[PDB]
Protein backbone atom coordinates (compact mmCIF):
# COMPACT_ATOMS: atom_id res chain seq x y z
CA UNK A 1 0.00 0.00 0.00
CA UNK A 2 2.93 2.36 0.60
CA UNK A 3 4.10 1.82 -2.98
CA UNK A 4 0.60 2.53 -4.28
CA UNK A 5 0.41 5.73 -2.22
CA UNK A 6 3.82 6.79 -3.54
CA UNK A 7 2.68 6.12 -7.12
CA UNK A 8 -0.50 8.14 -6.56
CA UNK A 9 1.50 11.02 -5.08
CA UNK A 10 3.92 10.94 -8.02
CA UNK A 11 1.02 10.94 -10.49
CA UNK A 12 -0.77 13.83 -8.78
CA UNK A 13 2.36 15.78 -7.74
CA UNK A 14 5.42 14.49 -9.63
CA UNK A 15 7.70 17.35 -8.61
CA UNK A 16 7.09 17.02 -4.88
CA UNK A 17 8.97 14.13 -3.24
CA UNK A 18 6.47 11.49 -2.09
CA UNK A 19 6.47 10.56 1.59
CA UNK A 20 4.99 7.63 3.49
CA UNK A 21 2.38 9.64 5.39
CA UNK A 22 2.30 12.48 2.85
CA UNK A 23 1.15 10.19 0.03
CA UNK A 24 -1.50 8.57 2.24
CA UNK A 25 -2.74 12.02 3.26
CA UNK A 26 -2.89 13.18 -0.37
CA UNK A 27 -5.16 10.33 -1.47
CA UNK A 28 -7.37 10.80 1.60
CA UNK A 29 -7.72 14.55 1.01
CA UNK A 30 -8.43 13.87 -2.68
CA UNK A 31 -11.09 11.17 -2.30
CA UNK A 32 -11.57 10.24 1.37
CA UNK A 33 -12.02 13.92 2.32
CA UNK A 34 -15.47 15.48 2.02
CA UNK A 35 -13.95 18.98 2.10
CA UNK A 36 -12.37 18.62 -1.36
CA UNK A 37 -14.18 15.64 -2.94
CA UNK A 38 -17.61 17.18 -2.35
CA UNK A 39 -19.80 14.84 -4.38
CA UNK A 40 -23.37 16.12 -4.27
CA UNK A 41 -26.28 13.98 -3.13
CA UNK A 42 -27.45 13.76 -6.75
CA UNK A 43 -24.13 12.10 -7.56
CA UNK A 44 -24.55 9.53 -4.79
CA UNK A 45 -28.13 8.75 -5.81
CA UNK A 46 -27.09 8.44 -9.46
CA UNK A 47 -24.32 6.04 -8.44
CA UNK A 48 -26.76 4.01 -6.34
CA UNK A 49 -29.09 3.78 -9.34
CA UNK A 50 -26.37 2.89 -11.87
CA UNK A 51 -24.55 0.35 -9.68
CA UNK A 52 -26.70 -0.99 -6.85
CA UNK B 1 11.65 19.43 -3.56
CA UNK B 2 15.06 20.95 -2.83
CA UNK B 3 13.77 22.45 0.42
CA UNK B 4 12.13 19.20 1.51
CA UNK B 5 13.98 16.16 0.18
CA UNK B 6 17.33 17.97 0.63
CA UNK B 7 17.06 20.58 3.39
CA UNK B 8 16.18 19.57 6.94
CA UNK B 9 14.37 21.83 9.40
CA UNK B 10 16.92 23.04 11.95
CA UNK B 11 15.12 22.32 15.23
CA UNK B 12 16.75 24.05 18.23
CA UNK B 13 19.80 24.80 16.08
CA UNK B 14 19.01 28.45 15.47
CA UNK B 15 21.04 29.51 18.50
CA UNK B 16 23.87 27.27 17.30
CA UNK B 17 23.82 28.96 13.89
CA UNK B 18 23.84 32.36 15.61
CA UNK B 19 26.86 31.32 17.68
CA UNK B 20 28.56 30.08 14.50
CA UNK B 21 27.90 33.43 12.81
CA UNK B 22 29.35 35.19 15.87
CA UNK B 23 32.43 32.95 15.69
CA UNK B 24 32.84 33.76 12.00
CA UNK B 25 32.60 37.47 12.73
CA UNK B 26 35.17 37.05 15.50
CA UNK B 27 37.51 35.24 13.10
CA UNK B 28 37.07 37.97 10.49
CA UNK B 29 37.77 40.69 13.06
CA UNK B 30 40.85 38.85 14.34
CA UNK B 31 42.16 38.47 10.79
CA UNK B 32 41.45 42.14 10.09
CA UNK B 33 43.19 43.57 13.17
CA UNK B 34 46.70 42.43 12.27
CA UNK B 35 49.95 43.77 10.80
CA UNK B 36 48.78 44.82 7.33
CA UNK B 37 47.19 47.70 5.44
CA UNK B 38 43.88 47.08 7.24
CA UNK B 39 45.30 48.11 10.62
CA UNK B 40 47.06 51.09 9.03
CA UNK B 41 43.99 52.16 7.05
CA UNK B 42 41.73 51.79 10.10
CA UNK B 43 44.26 53.66 12.26
CA UNK B 44 44.98 56.42 9.73
CA UNK B 45 41.26 56.86 9.02
CA UNK B 46 40.54 56.99 12.77
CA UNK B 47 43.24 59.65 13.27
CA UNK B 48 41.17 62.25 11.41
CA UNK B 49 37.98 61.09 13.15
CA UNK B 50 37.01 62.19 16.65
CA UNK B 51 37.69 65.90 16.16
CA UNK B 52 36.86 66.93 12.59
CA UNK B 53 35.65 63.65 11.07
CA UNK B 54 32.94 61.10 11.82
CA UNK B 55 33.83 59.81 15.29
CA UNK B 56 30.71 57.71 15.96
CA UNK B 57 28.17 55.84 13.81
CA UNK B 58 30.80 55.33 11.07
CA UNK B 59 33.83 53.69 12.75
CA UNK B 60 32.65 52.07 16.00
CA UNK B 61 29.08 51.04 16.79
CA UNK B 62 27.57 52.96 19.69
CA UNK B 63 25.68 49.91 20.95
CA UNK B 64 28.81 47.75 21.02
CA UNK B 65 30.65 50.26 23.19
CA UNK B 66 28.21 50.36 26.12
CA UNK B 67 27.09 46.77 25.51
CA UNK B 68 29.62 45.40 28.01
CA UNK B 69 29.81 48.46 30.29
CA UNK B 70 22.14 58.82 23.72
CA UNK B 71 23.90 62.14 24.26
CA UNK B 72 25.87 60.90 27.28
CA UNK B 73 26.80 57.62 25.59
CA UNK B 74 27.90 59.42 22.42
CA UNK B 75 30.28 61.80 24.18
CA UNK B 76 31.56 59.08 26.52
CA UNK B 77 32.54 56.70 23.71
CA UNK B 78 33.98 59.58 21.67
CA UNK B 79 36.46 60.59 24.39
CA UNK B 80 37.45 56.97 24.93
CA UNK B 81 38.03 56.43 21.21
CA UNK B 82 40.07 59.64 21.05
CA UNK B 83 42.23 58.57 24.00
CA UNK B 84 42.71 55.11 22.47
CA UNK B 85 43.77 56.66 19.16
CA UNK B 86 46.16 59.07 20.90
CA UNK B 87 47.71 56.18 22.85
CA UNK B 88 47.92 53.84 19.83
CA UNK B 89 49.27 56.37 17.32
CA UNK B 90 52.84 55.67 18.45
CA UNK B 91 52.24 51.91 18.32
CA UNK B 92 50.84 52.19 14.79
CA UNK B 93 53.82 54.30 13.72
CA UNK B 94 56.23 51.74 15.16
CA UNK B 95 54.34 48.93 13.43
CA UNK B 96 54.46 50.79 10.10
CA UNK B 97 58.21 51.36 10.53
CA UNK B 98 58.74 47.68 11.33
CA UNK B 99 56.67 46.65 8.30
CA UNK B 100 58.69 48.97 6.05
CA UNK B 101 61.94 47.56 7.45
CA UNK B 102 60.73 44.00 6.88
CA UNK B 103 59.67 44.81 3.31
CA UNK B 104 63.07 46.35 2.65
CA UNK B 105 64.86 43.33 4.10
CA UNK B 106 62.72 40.99 1.99
CA UNK B 107 63.34 43.02 -1.18
CA UNK B 108 67.10 43.30 -0.55
CA UNK B 109 67.90 39.82 0.77
CA UNK B 110 69.25 40.45 4.26
CA UNK B 111 67.18 38.90 7.06
CA UNK B 112 66.29 41.35 9.84
CA UNK B 113 66.78 39.19 12.94
CA UNK B 114 68.45 41.65 15.36
CA UNK B 115 65.22 42.14 17.34
CA UNK B 116 63.46 43.60 14.27
CA UNK B 117 60.82 40.86 14.17
CA UNK B 118 60.38 41.12 17.94
CA UNK B 119 59.82 44.88 17.74
CA UNK B 120 57.41 44.42 14.83
CA UNK B 121 55.39 41.83 16.76
CA UNK B 122 55.36 44.04 19.85
CA UNK B 123 54.13 47.02 17.85
CA UNK B 124 51.48 44.92 16.09
CA UNK B 125 50.13 43.28 19.26
CA UNK B 126 49.36 46.65 20.85
CA UNK B 127 47.48 47.83 17.75
CA UNK B 128 45.58 44.53 17.60
CA UNK B 129 44.57 44.75 21.26
CA UNK B 130 43.51 48.39 20.82
CA UNK B 131 41.41 47.65 17.73
CA UNK B 132 39.80 44.53 19.21
CA UNK B 133 38.66 46.26 22.41
CA UNK B 134 37.58 49.39 20.51
CA UNK B 135 34.42 47.64 19.22
CA UNK B 136 34.49 49.25 15.79
CA UNK B 137 31.62 49.18 13.30
CA UNK B 138 31.30 47.28 10.02
CA UNK B 139 31.32 50.33 7.72
CA UNK B 140 35.10 50.55 7.33
CA UNK B 141 35.29 46.78 7.85
CA UNK B 142 33.41 46.29 4.58
CA UNK B 143 35.87 48.44 2.64
CA UNK B 144 38.81 46.70 4.32
CA UNK B 145 37.41 43.28 3.41
CA UNK B 146 36.82 44.45 -0.17
CA UNK B 147 40.41 45.70 -0.51
CA UNK B 148 41.73 42.47 1.02
CA UNK B 149 39.65 40.39 -1.39
CA UNK B 150 40.89 42.43 -4.36
CA UNK B 151 44.51 42.01 -3.26
CA UNK B 152 43.98 38.28 -2.73
CA UNK B 153 42.40 37.91 -6.18
CA UNK B 154 45.32 39.75 -7.77
CA UNK B 155 47.84 37.57 -5.92
CA UNK B 156 45.96 34.40 -6.89
CA UNK B 157 45.91 35.49 -10.53
CA UNK B 158 49.64 36.20 -10.46
CA UNK B 159 50.34 32.83 -8.83
CA UNK B 160 48.17 31.04 -11.39
CA UNK B 161 49.95 32.78 -14.26
CA UNK B 162 53.33 31.84 -12.79
CA UNK B 163 52.21 28.22 -12.34
CA UNK B 164 50.90 28.04 -15.91
CA UNK B 165 54.18 29.50 -17.20
CA UNK B 166 56.44 27.23 -15.12
CA UNK B 167 54.45 23.95 -15.31
CA UNK B 168 55.02 23.41 -19.04
CA UNK B 169 57.34 20.39 -18.94
CA UNK B 170 57.19 18.78 -15.50
CA UNK B 171 56.13 21.40 -12.96
CA UNK B 172 52.90 21.60 -10.96
CA UNK B 173 50.72 24.34 -9.47
CA UNK B 174 50.70 23.45 -5.77
CA UNK B 175 54.48 23.71 -5.42
CA UNK B 176 54.59 27.36 -6.51
CA UNK B 177 53.21 28.56 -3.16
CA UNK B 178 55.60 26.33 -1.20
CA UNK B 179 58.50 27.69 -3.25
CA UNK B 180 57.48 31.35 -2.96
CA UNK B 181 56.87 31.11 0.79
CA UNK B 182 60.51 30.20 1.45
CA UNK B 183 62.19 31.74 -1.61
CA UNK B 184 60.64 35.21 -1.78
CA UNK B 185 63.39 37.30 -0.15
CA UNK B 186 66.05 36.55 -2.75
CA UNK B 187 65.31 38.19 -6.12
CA UNK B 188 66.69 35.19 -8.05
CA UNK B 189 64.06 32.80 -6.71
CA UNK B 190 63.72 30.91 -10.00
CA UNK B 191 67.53 30.66 -10.31
CA UNK B 192 68.36 29.61 -6.73
CA UNK B 193 65.61 26.96 -6.65
CA UNK B 194 67.16 24.63 -9.26
CA UNK B 195 68.28 21.94 -6.82
CA UNK B 196 66.86 18.80 -8.44
CA UNK B 197 64.77 17.97 -11.49
CA UNK B 198 65.69 18.60 -15.12
CA UNK B 199 62.31 20.18 -15.92
CA UNK B 200 62.97 23.04 -13.48
CA UNK B 201 66.01 24.25 -15.43
CA UNK B 202 64.10 24.18 -18.73
CA UNK B 203 61.15 26.00 -17.16
CA UNK B 204 63.43 28.67 -15.68
CA UNK B 205 65.48 29.15 -18.88
CA UNK B 206 63.49 30.44 -21.89
CA UNK B 207 60.20 29.11 -20.43
CA UNK B 208 59.20 31.36 -17.51
CA UNK B 209 62.28 33.53 -16.86
CA UNK B 210 60.34 36.63 -17.92
CA UNK B 211 57.04 35.50 -16.37
CA UNK B 212 58.63 35.10 -12.94
CA UNK B 213 60.28 38.52 -13.23
CA UNK B 214 56.97 40.13 -14.23
CA UNK B 215 55.21 38.43 -11.31
CA UNK B 216 57.89 39.61 -8.87
CA UNK B 217 57.65 43.16 -10.24
CA UNK B 218 53.85 43.12 -9.90
CA UNK B 219 54.16 41.86 -6.32
CA UNK B 220 56.72 44.55 -5.48
CA UNK B 221 54.48 47.24 -6.99
CA UNK B 222 51.44 45.95 -5.08
CA UNK B 223 53.35 45.75 -1.78
CA UNK B 224 53.85 49.52 -1.63
CA UNK B 225 50.25 50.03 -2.83
CA UNK B 226 48.48 48.75 0.25
CA UNK B 227 50.04 46.14 2.55
CA UNK B 228 53.49 44.53 2.17
CA UNK B 229 54.26 40.96 1.15
CA UNK B 230 54.69 37.92 3.43
CA UNK B 231 52.36 39.48 6.04
CA UNK B 232 49.15 40.48 4.24
CA UNK B 233 48.77 37.11 2.47
CA UNK B 234 47.97 35.11 5.61
CA UNK B 235 45.84 37.99 6.91
CA UNK B 236 43.64 38.09 3.81
CA UNK B 237 43.55 34.28 3.78
CA UNK B 238 42.26 34.05 7.35
CA UNK B 239 39.79 36.91 6.84
CA UNK B 240 38.48 35.19 3.70
CA UNK B 241 38.16 31.92 5.63
CA UNK B 242 36.19 33.69 8.35
CA UNK B 243 33.93 35.38 5.81
CA UNK B 244 33.38 32.04 4.07
CA UNK B 245 32.47 30.37 7.37
CA UNK B 246 30.03 33.18 8.18
CA UNK B 247 28.45 32.94 4.72
CA UNK B 248 28.16 29.16 5.06
CA UNK B 249 26.46 29.51 8.45
CA UNK B 250 24.07 32.11 7.02
CA UNK C 1 34.89 21.55 24.97
CA UNK C 2 36.12 20.34 21.58
CA UNK C 3 39.48 19.78 19.91
CA UNK C 4 39.40 22.37 17.12
CA UNK C 5 39.32 26.17 17.23
CA UNK C 6 37.47 28.52 14.87
CA UNK C 7 40.55 28.82 12.62
CA UNK C 8 41.76 25.22 12.14
CA UNK C 9 38.37 24.04 10.83
CA UNK C 10 38.82 21.87 7.74
CA UNK C 11 36.41 20.14 5.40
CA UNK C 12 34.44 17.09 6.56
CA UNK C 13 34.52 18.11 10.22
CA UNK C 14 31.94 18.86 12.88
CA UNK C 15 30.80 22.47 13.24
CA UNK C 16 28.43 22.41 16.23
CA UNK C 17 29.35 25.36 18.48
CA UNK C 18 29.99 24.87 22.20
CA UNK C 19 30.01 27.81 24.60
CA UNK C 20 29.98 31.54 23.90
CA UNK C 21 31.66 32.99 20.79
CA UNK C 22 32.32 36.21 22.73
CA UNK C 23 33.91 34.22 25.57
CA UNK C 24 37.49 33.09 26.18
CA UNK C 25 37.21 29.41 25.24
CA UNK C 26 34.99 28.71 22.23
CA UNK C 27 35.76 25.71 20.00
CA UNK C 28 33.91 23.07 17.98
CA UNK C 29 33.84 19.28 18.04
CA UNK C 30 36.08 18.75 15.01
CA UNK C 31 35.55 15.05 14.40
CA UNK C 32 34.69 12.70 11.52
CA UNK C 33 31.37 14.24 10.40
CA UNK C 34 31.61 14.07 6.62
CA UNK C 35 28.47 14.65 4.54
CA UNK C 36 27.07 16.92 7.23
CA UNK C 37 27.79 20.21 9.00
CA UNK C 38 27.41 18.79 12.51
CA UNK C 39 28.26 15.37 13.93
CA UNK C 40 25.80 12.46 14.10
CA UNK C 41 24.03 13.15 17.40
CA UNK C 42 24.10 16.95 17.10
CA UNK C 43 22.75 16.83 13.54
CA UNK C 44 20.03 14.40 14.67
CA UNK C 45 18.98 16.66 17.55
CA UNK C 46 19.15 19.76 15.34
CA UNK C 47 17.41 18.26 12.28
CA UNK C 48 13.98 18.03 13.97
CA UNK C 49 14.09 14.36 15.07
CA UNK C 50 11.04 12.15 14.56
CA UNK C 51 10.35 13.73 11.17
CA UNK C 52 6.75 12.76 10.34
CA UNK C 53 5.11 15.16 7.89
ZN1 LIG D 1 29.08 18.54 17.25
Amino acid sequence: REDALFDIYRVMRPGEPPTVEAAEAMFKSLFFDAERYDLSSVGRVKMNMRLE
Amino acid sequence: REMGSVELLSREGEIAIAKRIEAGRDTMIRGLCESALTFEAIMVWREELGTGRILLREVIDLEGTYAAIVSAMEGELREGVMAILDAIASEFEAFRKLQDKLVGSRLKGEDLSDADRKAYEGLSATIIQHLKTLKLNNNRIEALVEQLYAINKRLIGLEGRLLRLADSYGISRGEFLKAYFGSELNPTWSEQVKAMGVRWTKFVENDSQSVTDIRSEIAALATETGVPIDDYRRIVQTVQKGEREARQAK
Amino acid sequence: PGSATVLTLGAHMCKWPIGDPSSEGFTFCGRRSSEGPYCVEHARVAYQPQQTK
